[PDB]
């Protein structure tokens, strides 16, 4: 599958995520962005079935900013990830169900901290100090558990997500082409424009 | 065909009225009377059977009804809704409550059942108020004894004792008279027979008329034994004996 | 009296009358004047068509419904459109299902049943227009009158809107003139353009003014307008 | 107060239902027409008014045929007739398809007559504008009904109903008294061409064509059929040669 | 199942369901928008039949349908939030279908199409209001303003207003807005339209709000201080004279 | 049809009003009076309850202030029954949220909602409005303490104090005079006893015709408490005041 | 009251008669059919000087080959529109091809009777007529250019010439004196624009006024107001020679 | 404000005229009926009156067999009467098939008596202009006379009577009973009771009746049925022998 | 389990020249190894100067050419007689098919 890494460190939350996009035999792009921005201080990334993926991404996005704008007012990230579990766990027992994993981070501007949900297309949502779905998990779980703490820095956290993603590009069979980087703290979302060498 | 009355029929006049639901209540007010009366230990509720010819048989005609084996309900008003009513009470007890926790429904929980019913007779398309007043009796575990009245508009008080229908003012004032918090079951079943009289004209005995209670558990009206906590109904209709025998020290 | 009965179709009058149906029927005599006569080998329609200033067209009153069957119209165009077009698909169905062409008297008891119900029920209308039907089937040449009250009548000949009259007892004269006027059109097409002719009085049936359709034995419906025309005026 | 006879479903101060009242005053304004139940078969016969010329001799029939045993007549209004018998029509093919049998004229009866008494249950809907003789043979003999707008409606020796609904049972019960055992088939046949052209006085100003049918164990094999030809032709003469 | 024609035509052509409706806005607070050169602002009147209450969370006038389009209205309040909401919904479907925000424009013939349909459908009456939707279209800097009636017609304004005596401060604007040259600037703006409230509010600093719409989703509103400092230097104008 | 009997409820008149709404207010201003007063540490809901009797239970009572949430209450004007049927609705829409964010609902959000369906009777459907004015008092971690007011046509607005039912004109006058921003639970609670006490069209204002209660933030946890009185607490804080 | 749908003595359809008196009270359109292609004209008709005129959009198009101008309550209008414009290119996504003005036209005013509060006939849902009329002008292969007057009560007529609104008894003389089988597309422009001038209260500029035209060249063009301005001048120019 | 005379809605009296007056229409057809029990049957009496010469007698009647067991006079028009039978008969067959057992007659009764209360209430639904007598010798209550009417009431009686003379029938019976003094027709075969009823019927009513005159129906165990203008001449010819 | 199609066999050829155009098809109808007809036409002329062929499944085939020619018929209709030229026909010929995507008739049709 993709590659949908979170971790969530002191004062922030930072979400990698493959930018390969195959179709059987070739890799179609090698840029793409697997993540939308469903408040100014929510990001959700997401990986699964070809058509479900963005699909139920900007479905989700499209509601958030109903809500931002009816109420004048931004949803916990609490309040987000449970809207999103229902929502998948409605899509579990229906005709055609989201095959869509999804990992939602954001900065709580109430409690003045960072928080990771990890939600399956289940409807299985989970919050941890950091998470992956897919393969993933299975070679970066390892390293988290033995280099992470919950005083790093945003500069820690980005150089323990580059040992993870160096571990993956030696053991995966796949070439998902590098990921793309973003941050999560107090101040919003922003992309580290430089992890292609970091 | 099909109902194409989707619209109200009763509505706010300028002075703020809705006409229906008063003369509802004129239609209760030339019902006969009844009541209920609340003890510590029971509850009784009361009305005459007024035979609408000597050939009929008013046995056949019950206007105090079970609706659970703890509750009881009694009217004032038009006898057909009152039965249509009862059908209706005695199903909401199960789809809504028994059916889901397994055991009836509190007196107050069934009352609000049968006060949403009336009231949506009052807002509804097409339909008029139900022409009634009831007056509930029963008991459960946390609340006890307890008495309800229900008017046509839906609502519903908590009485210690009343009295509805024709002369309902007169025997209201005679319940104020005789009523204290300390009264027995067999002490209001008295007052009952006393406040009825006043509004009988004929014959008053225990075929004109119908008394039930609520009091204590009938394990001989069960019909079956083996389930400890299953112990009988509160809910009782005094037999025609039962009555005359209390007529005579009356 | 009537104005407390005519509020819809589902009301009778004390007497025993439907006047929302009586209004309709007003319609059509205000309706520009057509005509029907038949053979016993062709079926002929007349209209005259009207028009609003001299800049507007002359709206149609002829329509067909199959290869074998036509009408015109007098009253609201809108609802000629609507019946027709329920008996184009009469005829289609009985073509594409039994492979079978649909009789005139058939499609007649058809239009009946469909205006029928638009005068029992409550919120509808009845039709307001008049229809004549023509056609040639198993059993010949035929002409049918279609009334929004559910009347439908078989003639060999007569007409409708206003000051219909006129030809309506030119035709009953001429009956057992016309009426043998078998294997030849040009004639049976000129009794009905003088039969016509007997309802106006405002002016003379001009080119495009006058508007005829015939079918039969062996001709299929059509109908013809302007130059088409010219030689019959 | 009153407006008691503005909406269809309504009761009168005096229990009566007006706008069905007022259907029987369009029903009464119709051609006459009749039935004359025989020793085994029913006749019905109908007066149809000749507006003019125009009309095409024997092609406005007014008799309808329900199933293959069952024939209809009616006066009021054409179209409601029909409607009503389109009805009838399916009412009985359903009792077919469900019973295998074909529907008895009993109970062909009742579920006309269900379904016009519908028609008076709702302001939504109009009564029906037409008096209706029915009849035919089935398992067990010949029966001949009669339905009014209001859904009533009874078994008859003879009945009949229209503008000439009076000289006509006038000549009904005259026959039902001086032939006690039973008519026959082809009597009733004549009989009914005959009460056609009595009654037809009340509305001797417009000329009028004759309309018979039958349906007979004997002459018909149980089948509803139009009398044509000689047999119609029998039955004209034999009326006009005592309307004189 | 409820379908009966509420709204229908009279003999003299009028549909009056409509028109009542209109009467409905003649009743209500009066709205004012008048666009600048490079901004949109909006004034708005407050009641005060009855005052004691919390303006912190009382619904205001203004509404925020997407970030960069804002809409006021004059009439039945309720109605208005069921507008407010199909206007909102419908900005965020276009942007997800349209990978854009709406158009002011758009927006308007959106709101105006469902005002419109309530005066032809059965079982309903129209909306008892109008409204003025201001905003700038996407990437654009060119300021739109425009109004909606319950007829559900609909059109742009250089400056309008709508409400109770709506007549009067129209009198003023007609009379004080140039087109040759707009408020070219947010202050001398929103002057404009303090001064055209004034004209009906009688001294309520407490009795108008306004809000200022620039480019790129650049909506606030004001506080009391902020305008009531405007009502001061306008009364002077009048004074020094 | 049926369109003789329709009495339109959703139309407007000449002058642009909702009769059926305007009616339904002259109904609620009949009613036992509810006053709502916010201070600086909690809420305050006082209602008086219209006609009572000796014989009328007390205890087993609530007739017009009614649990929402665990944090929001209402306070009803009018129709009793109608009230039930939006409260239960509203108990409804505090919990699907609840499910939907795992957070409670906030109280404009349950106001809107509940105020948005009544709006909907006013503008389709040709049902009657519901004859109800509530007054909302609850608490979220946005706004804190907050009160909100409903009436029939679906509008609403927020008060710092606010009043409905019967005598309201005199009540808001009340209170606008001795209200002040920096009060305190205990003096709302006062001043809605007062204030009470003058408009009341009975002799004394006694205990067994109030129904009392609080939403304060006992300092002593952190959270948030809803406390309706009971009886013998309304006897008592009766008597404190000063009115015994 | 009284059916939606209902017949008056005369046999008439009272809402659509009464459909009509609104159409009366709306803004003047007028339409001219000429060899070279049908022109439509329009009084914007501002209710207020701050009102943009230009925001008045009275001329639409509904494909590149037909155009239409409506006058009365026009918010009515707007769903016709639609329903015209999707019945266009419907027609041409099925038969690969242009649709016919006539049909077009047809198909439009099949909307008009589909109103009442149940009319046993199908499933007309809407609770009274449209109270606008239209003026439908296009060319199609078959017919060439032509013009079309649909009303509320679901007929339609075609027009050498037509004026709907306010002023038209009057502009309606004006055409039948001054429309002859051989117009040049410059002189209906102008015979438009002089008759619009006629029955406007306003002074006709090029503000509250606008012209169109569709000819089988270019298609349905609505012009500016620098073109119509000078078409204005240009009229003003050949009355004063005469 | 003159409507609630036309719907099912309350006056400001608080009635329901349209009930008041659909009972007006029960006497229409001027008949008039009676239910007795026997000692275990139940007999129904009911005027037969055919005008009309042309009428078939036979297919004029008031009496209906509902089920097996159930047997219903009409007092009322016969397209309501046979509009309330139909309804009757189906629901009678469908709660046998839905219970496995016949239904009561007091059941039946109670049900189409439920029917007609929604009549009242519903304001499409205009209510019947009829009076529904059941009759049956029900497995349970023995020998059963349930009658309901357009206002949804309904009871069990001893015996009653229906129709514009129904107070003089009803007096005369009860006079009997205050004399017997039991609740019932002191007879084992049914041909006696069914004699005492056509006996009383003529005492009250003050008419002599033909074998024509009358329509009879019998309920015994198991079984509901009518009798032949035959079967009541012979019951006609044993009552002229005692007087 | 029952299978709605089959197949009867049979070839169809067309052939358009400068001013004409020709579609031929054999007249043999079969199923399996058995022969049906000898003589059961293939090719239509449905009017307008349009001749089709829908060969394949001959219910198929049958259905499809009726469709059409009731198209034809109702275009007519509702566009006043106009002539349907083949490149309409052909277009509407697609929408009759695509119609049952998802239950396709089972022919090569060729006009």
């Amino acid at each position: 599958m993709d590659i949908i890494l979170g971790i969530r460190v002191q004062d922030s939350v930072i979400l990698a995520s493959s930018k390969a996009v195959t179709r059987g035999i070739s890799v179609l792009k090698d840029s793409d962005d697997k993540t939308r921005q469903l408040s100014p201080h929510t990001l959700m990334s997401f990986a699964g079935e070809a058509g479900d993926t963005v699909q139920f991404a900007e479905y989700i996005q499209a509601n958030i900013q109903l809500y931002s704008i009816r109420e004048d007012y931004e949803l916990s990230p609490q309040a987000v990830s449970s809207f999103v579990r229902q929502e998948l766990a409605k899509s579990i027992r229906s005709r055609r169900p989201y095959q869509v994993n999804v990992l939602i981070g954001g900065y709580d501007k109430k409690k003045n901290k960072p928080e990771l949900y990890q939600i399956d297309y289940l409807g299985t949502k989970v919050e941890l100090p950091y998470g992956a779905h897919g393969y993933s998990g299975f070679y970066t779980f390892s390293l988290l558990d033995h280099h992470y703490r919950p005083d790093m820095t945003t500069e820690e956290g980005l150089d323990l997500l580059k040992l993870c993603v160096q571990e993956l590009e030696k053991r995966m069979p796949m070439d998902f082409k590098g990921v793309i980087v973003k941050i999560v703290d107090k101040d919003g979302i922003r992309q580290v424009d430089d992890f292609q060498a970091q | 065909m099909t109902d194409r009355y989707s619209f109200s029929l009763t509505t706010f006049s300028p002075s703020g009225k809705l006409g229906q639901i008063d003369y509802a209540l004129t239609a209760v007010k030339q019902g006969v009377t009844s009541l209920g009366i609340k003890a510590t230990n029971g509850v009784v509720i009361a009305t005459e059977k007024k035979s609408s010819s000597p050939l009929a048989m008013s046995e056949t005609l019950s206007k105090v009804s079970l609706l659970t084996p703890d509750i009881g309900a009694v009217y004032s008003g038009m006898g057909p809704d009152y039965r249509v009513l009862v059908d209706k009470s005695r199903k909401v007890a199960h789809t809504s409550y028994k059916r889901i926790y397994g055991e009836y429904p509190p007196t107050k929980l069934l009352v609000s059942e049968v006060a949403k019913i009336m009231q949506e007779a009052t807002q509804s398309g097409g339909v008029r108020p139900f022409g009634v007043s009831l007056l509930i009796a029963g008991h459960d575990e946390f609340n006890g004894f307890s008495l309800y009245q229900v008017d046509p508009s839906g609502s519903y008080f908590p009485w210690k004792a009343t009295a509805i229908g024709k002369g309902s003012v007169a025997a209201k004032t005679f319940l104020e008279k005789r009523w204290n918090d300390e009264l027995e079951l067999e002490d209001a079943i008295h007052i009952a027979l006393l406040t009825l009289k006043e509004s009988v004209e004929g014959e008053f005995n225990g075929d004109t008329i119908e008394l039930a209670i609520i009091g204590d558990e009938n394990p001989d009206l069960l019909g079956y034994t083996g389930i400890p906590t299953d112990k009988g109904p509160r809910f009782r209709k005094l037999t025609s004996q039962e009555i005359n025998d209390r007529l005579e020290a009356l | 009296f009537r104005n407390n009965y005519d509020g819809d179709t589902v009301t009778f009058s004390p007497t025993g009358r439907l006047f929302q149906v009586e209004y309709a029927l007003e319609a059509i005599k205000q309706g520009s004047v057509t005509v029907g006569l038949r053979s016993n080998t062709h079926a002929v329609l007349v209209a005259l068509k009207r028009n609003a200033d001299e800049l507007s067209s002359y709206q149609k009153k002829i329509i067909k419904c199959d290869e074998h069957m036509g009408l015109s119209l007098a009253g609201l165009a809108p609802d000629a459109r609507v019946l027709s077009n329920y008996l184009r698909q009469q005829c289609n169905y009985s073509s594409l299902v039994f492979n079978r062409k649909l009789a005139v008297e058939r499609a007649g008891h058809l239009l009946c049943d469909k205006a029928q119900k638009n005068t029992q029920s409550y919120g509808g209308r009845p039709y307001g227009v008049g229809l004549l039907i023509i056609g040639y089937d198993k059993s010949g040449a035929h002409l049918l009158e279609f009334q929004p009250s559910g009347n439908v009548t078989e003639l060999y000949g007569t007409a409708i809107g206003a000051r219909s009259q006129g030809a309506k007892t030119y035709l009953e004269r001429t009956l057992d003139t016309f009426i043998k006027i078998d294997g030849n059109p040009d004639e049976l097409i000129k009794a009905g353009v003088e039969a016509i002719s007997q309802s106006l009085r405002d002016e003379s049936l001009t080119v495009d003014n006058l508007s005829i359709a015939i079918v039969g034995k062996d001709t299929p419906f059509t109908i013809y307008d302007g130059e088409a025309v010219a030689k019959y005026i | 107060g009153t407006g008691y006879d503005l909406s269809n479903s309504v009761f009168s101060p005096d229990g009566r239902n007006f706008q069905v009242e007022y259907a029987v005053k369009a029903v009464e304004n119709g051609t006459t027409s009749i039935g004359i139940k025989c020793n085994d078969g029913v006749v019905f016969a109908v007066e149809k008014l000749i507006t003019s010329k125009l009309l095409v001799p024997q092609k406005n029939v007014k008799i309808q045929v329900v199933d293959r045993h069952i024939g209809c007549v009616y006066s009021g209004l054409i179209p409601d007739g029909r409607h009503l018998v389109n009805r009838g029509r399916e009412e009985a093919a359903s009792f077919k398809k469900l019973y295998k049998t074909p529907i008895p004229i009993p109970a062909f009866a009742d579920r006309l007559g269900q379904y016009v008494q519908a028609h008076t249950l709702y302001n939504s809907v109009r009564p029906f504008g037409v008096s209706t003789i029915f009849g035919g043979v089935d398992k067990n003999g010949a029966h001949l009904y009669m339905l009014e707008p209001s859904g009533s409606y009874w078994g008859y020796k003879g009945a009949a109903t229209g503008k000439g609904r009076q000289s006509a049972k006038a000549e009904l019960e005259k026959l039902v008294d001086h032939h006690p055992e039973g008519l026959s088939a082809r009597e009733a046949v004549k009989q009914a061409a005959k009460i056609i052209y009595l009654a037809h006085e009340d509305n001797k100003e417009k000329d009028f064509e004759l309309e018979i049918s039958w349906c007979s164990l004997s002459e018909t094999n149980g089948l509803h059929k139009f009398v044509k030809g000689d047999l119609l032709q029998e039955a004209i003469d034999f009326a006009q040669k005592e309307i004189n | 199942g409820y379908d009966r024609a509420l709204s229908i035509f009279s003999p003299d052509g009028h549909i009056f369901q409509v028109e009542y409706a209109l009467e409905a806005v003649k009743r209500g607070t009066c709205a004012v928008g008048v666009k600048g050169k490079n901004c949109v602002v909006l004034g708005c009147e407050r009641r005060s039949t009855l005052k004691l209450q919390d303006t912190r969370i009382t619904p205001s006038k203004v509404s925020k349908i997407d970030s960069h389009v804002v809409l006021s209205f004059s009439g039945l309040n309720a109605d208005s939030r069921i507008l407010i909401e199909k206007a909102r919904v419908e900005a965020q479907s276009h942007r997800l279908t349209l990978e854009d925000p709406v158009t002011v424009e758009y927006l308007t013939r959106y709101v105006a199409g469902v005002q419109q349909r309530y005066t032809q459908s059965g079982g309903v009456r129209p909306f008892g209001v109008s409204t003025l939707i201001a905003g700038f279209d996407p990437r654009d800097d060119e300021p739109k303003l425009y109004q909606t009636e319950p007829s559900g017609i609909y059109s742009s304004w250089s400056a309008q207003t709508i409400g109770r005596n709506s007549k009067t401060v129209r009198e003023f604007l007609e009379k004080n807005y140039d087109r040759k040259e707009p408020p070219a600037t947010v202050e001398e703006c929103v002057k404009l339209t303090v001064r055209s409230l004034l004209e009906v509010v009688q001294t309520g600093a407490k009795n108008i709000e306004i809000t200022v719409v620039k480019p790129d989703s650049d909506i606030v509103a004001l506080s009391s201080e902020e305008i009531n400092q405007y009502v001061t230097q306008i009364e002077q104008e009048k004074q020094e004279q | 049809g049926s369109r003789r009997y329709d009495s339109r409820t959703t139309i407007f008149s000449p002058e642009g009003r909702l009769y059926q709404v305007e009616y339904a207010l002259e109904s609620i201003s009949h009613a036992g009076t509810a006053i709502g007063i916010m201070a600086s540490d909690g809420i305050v809901l006082a209602a008086e309850r219209k006609v009572t009797s000796t014989l009328l239970e007390q205890d087993t009572s609530t007739e017009k202030l009614y649990k929402l949430n665990d944090k929001i209450a209402v306070a009803v004007a009018g129709l009793t029954a109608d009230a039930e049927i939006l409260i239960n609705t509203a108990r409804i829409h505090a919990q699907n949220y609840l499910k939907t964010y795992n957070e409670d609902i906030p109280v404009e959000i349950l106001v809107r909602r509940l105020s948005d369906i009544k709006q909907g009777y006013t503008q389709h459907g040709g049902l009657r409005p519901f004859g109800v004015s509530f007054i909302y008092a609850g608490y979220d971690d946005r706004y804190g303490y907050q009160l909100y007011t409903s009436n029939p046509s679906g509008n609403y607005t927020g008060w710092k104090a606010i009043s409905v039912g019967a005598n309201t004109s005199a009540a808001q006058t009340l209170l606008q005079m001795d209200y002040k921003d920096d009060m305190k639970v205990d003096d709302a609670i006062e001043l809605a006893l007062k204030t009470l006490s003058k408009t009341t069209d009975s002799s004394a204002l006694t205990y067994d015709r109030l129904e009392f209660a609080t939403i304060r933030k006992g300092a002593n946890d952190g959270e948030v408490y809803q406390k309706i009185f009971k009886p013998q607490e309304i006897k008592d804080i009766l008597v404190k005041t000063g009115i015994t | 009251d009284r059916g939606v749908s209902t017949f008056s003595p005369e046999g008439r359809l009272f809402q659509v008669e009464y459909s009509l008196e609104a159409i009366k009270l709306g803004s003047t359109a007028i339409g001219i059919a000429t060899k070279e292609g049908v022109v439509l004209g329009v009084e914007k008709r501002a209710t207020s000087p701050l009102l943009e005129s230009d925001s008045i959009e009275k001329i639409v198009e509904i494909d590149r080959h037909i155009g239409c101008a409506m006058s009365g309550l026009t918010a009515d209008a707007r769903s016709m529109i639609e329903h015209a414009r999707t019945a266009a290119v419907t027609h041409n996504l099925y038969y690969d091809e242009d649709i016919n003005v006539e049909s077009l036209t047809q198909s439009v005013c099949d909307l008009a009777l589909r109103f009442g509060e149940g009319a046993s006939g199908e499933e007309r849902l809407m609770s009274r007529p449209f109270g606008v009329a239209l003026l439908i002008a296009g060319h199609d292969a078959d017919d060439g250019y032509q013009l079309f007057h649909a009303e509320p009560s679901g007929t339609f007529y075609r027009y050498n010439a037509k004026a709907i609104g306010s002023g038209s008894e009057g502009a309606q003389a004006e055409l039948l004196n001054e429309w002859h089988s051989s117009l040049t597309l410059k002189e209906a422009e102008l015979l438009v624009l002089k008759i619009l001038k006629q029955v406007m209260e306003e002074k006709l500029d090029e503000n509250n006024a606008q012209l169109s035209c569709i000819t089988k060249q270019d298609g349905f063009k609505i012009y500016d107001n620098e073109k119509t301005a000078e078409l204005i001048k240009e009229l003003k120019e050949k009355e004063a020679a005469e | 404000a003159g409507y609630d005379r036309h719907i099912t809605i309350f006056s400001p009296e608080g009635r329901l005229y349209q009930v008041e007056y659909a009972f007006k229409a029960t006497n229409q057809t001027n008949i008039n009926s009676l239910a007795v029990r026997g000692k275990d049957c139940t007999v129904v009496i009911s005027q037969k009156k055919v005008p009309d010469k042309l009428l078939d007698p036979t297919t004029v009647s008031y009496i209906f067999c509902i089920s097996r067991t159930i047997g219903m006079v009409v007092n009322g028009p016969i397209p309501d009467a046979r509009n309330a039978a139909l309804r009757a008969k189906a629901e009678a067959a469908e709660f046998r098939y839905k219970y496995g057992y016949d239904m009561p007659c007091d059941v039946l009764a109670k049900r189409m008596a439920n029917l007609s209360q929604i009549y009242t209430q519903r304001a499409y639904m205009r209510p019947l202009g009829v009076i529904l007598t059941f009759v049956s010798v029900d497995e349970e209550l023995g020998p059963s006379i349930y009658k309901t009417d357009p206002a949804g009431y309904y009871v069990g009686y001893k015996a009653t009577a229906t129709g514009p003379k129904q107070q003089e029938i009803t007096t005369n019976l009860e006079n009997h009973f205050k004399k017997s003094k039991i609740d019932h027709i002191n007879e084992e075969s049914w041909e006696k009771v069914v004699e005492f009823a056509i006996t009383h019927m003529i005492d009250a009513l003050g008419t002599e009746f033909s074998k024509n005159d009358l329509e009879v129906g019998v309920a015994t165990k198991d079984k509901f049925f009518t009798l032949s203008a035959e079967n009541i001449e012979e019951r006609l010819v044993a009552i002229a022998e005692q007087d | 389990q029952f299978n709605p199609y089959g197949d009867n066999g049979g070839t169809i050829l067309g052939i358009a020249g400068e001013d004409f155009a020709v579609l031929a098809g054999d007249t043999r109808n079969i199923t399996d190894y058995s022969i049906n007809s000898r003589y059961e036409p293939k090719v239509f002329d449905c009017g307008d100067n349009i001749v089709m062929s829908a060969n394949g499944f001959a219910a198929d085939g049958d259905a499809l050419v009726k469709r059409f020619k009731n198209s034809v018929k109702w275009y007519h209709f509702d566009h006043n007689d106009k002539k349907l030229s083949i490149n309409s026909a052909a277009r509407n010929i697609q929408h009759l098919l695509y119609g049952k995507r998802f239950f396709p008739y089972y022919v090569h049709t060729i006009i």
